[PDB]
């Protein structure tokens, strides 16, 4: 579009509720995965992702793994792993954040999020009863 | 009610303004859209002049204020689009209902602005109207809402007026 | 969507957190064995006997409410250490 | 079924090889390549 | 000046039928669509996708129950012998029926009605 440009867009209704939001120490998100390629470019979508939206992010490669079996025809299946461990983001951040790279989770490509919330004791564990 | 306006939607008209009579004879009250359905049948009745038919659609509308049957967009809106059919003498009790369908408080739809504009061009007062909905964000009100803005462009296509 | 292993939950304090004295930390402790690591000094409860997540996360806050108020608790038993 | 069960109490792919192989061969089944 | 100002009639101041009328409305917005965004959207809106971020047990709320009745069945065992090997054996199915999270309270009770039948037969 060059001249032809909406005028007015509806922006979606984000309303700031009254409750206290969820904290998250940590959110550790392994993708597993049968391509080596697939995986470094979703491993770069996820971490820019996280820069623009301010999260803390640092990226390591767990282990692979295959399994082999037989019928001789001998078969291989090869797992490939990436672990994003973000930290120190709330409830909302990790949400939306979640959301966006699900969405954007490409094909033969499984995940696996770990959230790490956190929370204070109960009123029933200050103290003894008496 | 729903004898009467099945009646009108199958073009009946003059036995629905009958049962209506019998209707009132039986001291009942109608509904907003059996209102409607008897101010469609009045103007599609055949024979009669412009003038006659307007004073039932007064006659109708007093009823609608005895029977403590308020007016909404339904109404106003069928009001109009009968009201095109009488092309010039139509102008003024067009733009009158326009004038009280915003004093009792009804907001124009699009299908307002579509039926006036269309009974007027056959037109400056696409100014007036368009200086009224520039910015506004509208919902669906009425079923000839969609067929606002193609009229409106005719305008634009019969005035040759760019900015319109 | 369906996927069985989502209804874990994993509760891990430290049990320096908990008002506990002598006797009841090693009440505690030996009372959940092998959740507890004493190179940490963490206690973790591991909940999926439930079929949702809410319903294991409030077994496991249930079960921590539970084994503080047994620990310091002294029955008689307790006597004879 | 759950009758025989509580009386008790009282007391990969789902082919056939061939298919499987030809589905395989072919590439057809996702991440089953050949060593 | 403009037509919104002027005389006015002064009148007045301040079932199927309608299910058909509504679908009628309806139609004054509908149009093709657009993007494919806009696909995802009116296909969430449908319910065919999944919601995003997921959730594993969305759709399942096993009947609101809570923990306690999947913990502690104990008290479906009233009607049973209370100290002889009945007790022992309704117990300890009770405890494995406890550490099962793939039934609802439901299912465990009716077991738990069924063998309090066989026994009364027996």
């Amino acid at each position: 579009l060059h001249v032809d440009v909406p005028k007015d867009l509806t922006k979606p209704v984000v309303t700031i509720s009254d409750e206290p939001d969820i904290l998250y120490k940590r959110l550790s998100v392994l993708v597993k995965g049968h391509d080596k390629a697939v995986l470094d470019s979703y491993e770069y979508f996820a971490v820019l992702a996280a820069k623009e939206l301010g999260i803390s992010i640092k990226v390591h490669e767990p282990p692979r793994k295959i399994e082999r079996f037989t019928l001789r025809v001998q078969y291989e299946m090869r797992t490939l792993y990436r672990c994003l461990e973000l930290e120190h983001l709330t409830g909302s951040t990790a949400d939306v954040y979640l959301e966006y790279i699900q969405r954007n989770l490409p094909e033969g490509v499984a995940m696996e999020v770990t959230k790490t919330q956190l929370e204070q004791l109960p009123e029933h564990i200050k103290e003894p009863i008496w | 009610c729903t004898m009467i306006r099945g009646m009108v939607k199958h073009r009946a008209y003059e036995q629905a303004l009958n049962l209506y009579t019998e209707l009132l004879n039986n001291r009942l009250h109608a509904d907003v859209y059996t209102f409607n359905a008897l101010i469609e049948a009045t103007v599609c009745a055949i024979n009669e002049k412009f003038e006659e038919k307007w004073s039932k659609i007064l006659e109708l509308l007093r009823h609608m204020v005895a029977q403590k049957v308020k007016p909404n967009l339904q109404t106003f809106n069928t009001i109009l689009k009968c009201l095109r059919r009488f092309h010039v003498f139509a102008r003024s009790p067009a733009l009158q209902v326009l004038r009280e369908m915003k004093a009792i408080g009804i907001e124009p739809s699009l299908a307002t602005y579509h039926h006036i504009i269309r009974l007027f061009d056959q037109s400056f007062i696409i100014y007036d109207i368009m200086n009224e909905l520039m910015g506004k964000r509208f919902s669906p009100k009425d079923p000839d809402d969609d067929k606002f803005f193609q009229s409106a462009m005719s305008i634009c296509s019969s005035l040759r007026d760019l900015e319109l | 969507v369906r996927n069985p292993r989502a209804r874990v939950v994993v509760l891990r304090v430290k049990l320096s957190s908990l008002n506990l004295d002598d006797h009841a930390k090693k009440k505690l402790i030996k009372l959940v064995g092998e959740r507890y690591c004493k190179t940490t000094d963490v206690l973790t409860i591991k909940t999926d006997r439930c079929p949702l997540r809410r319903q294991n996360y409030d077994y496991a806050v249930y079960l921590l409410t539970v084994l503080y108020h047994e620990s310091w608790n002294t029955e008689e038993w307790e006597k004879s250490k | 079924a759950d009758e025989r069960l509580r009386i008790n109490s009282l007391r990969r792919w789902r082919l056939s090889r061939i298919v499987f192989r030809h589905l395989a061969d072919h590439g057809q089944l996702s991440g089953i390549q050949r060593a | 000046k403009n037509i919104f100002t002027g005389k006015r009639l002064n009148i007045f101041d301040m079932s199927l039928w309608d299910v058909e009328f509504a679908k009628q409305l309806a139609t004054v917005n509908e149009q093709p669509l657009q993007n494919g965004f806009e696909e995802l959207i009116q296909w969430t809106k449908e319910g065919k996708l999944w919601e995003f971020p997921i959730n594993n047990e969305a759709g399942f709320d096993d009947d609101g129950s809570e923990f306690h009745e999947h913990i502690f069945l104990e008290k479906h065992l009233e009607s049973f012998p209370k100290q002889g090997p009945i007790r022992h054996f309704m117990e300890l199915v009770t405890c494995g029926l406890s550490k099962n999270p793939y039934l609802s309270v439901k299912q465990k009770v009716e077991h738990i009605e069924w063998f309090r039948n066989y026994f009364n037969e027996k």
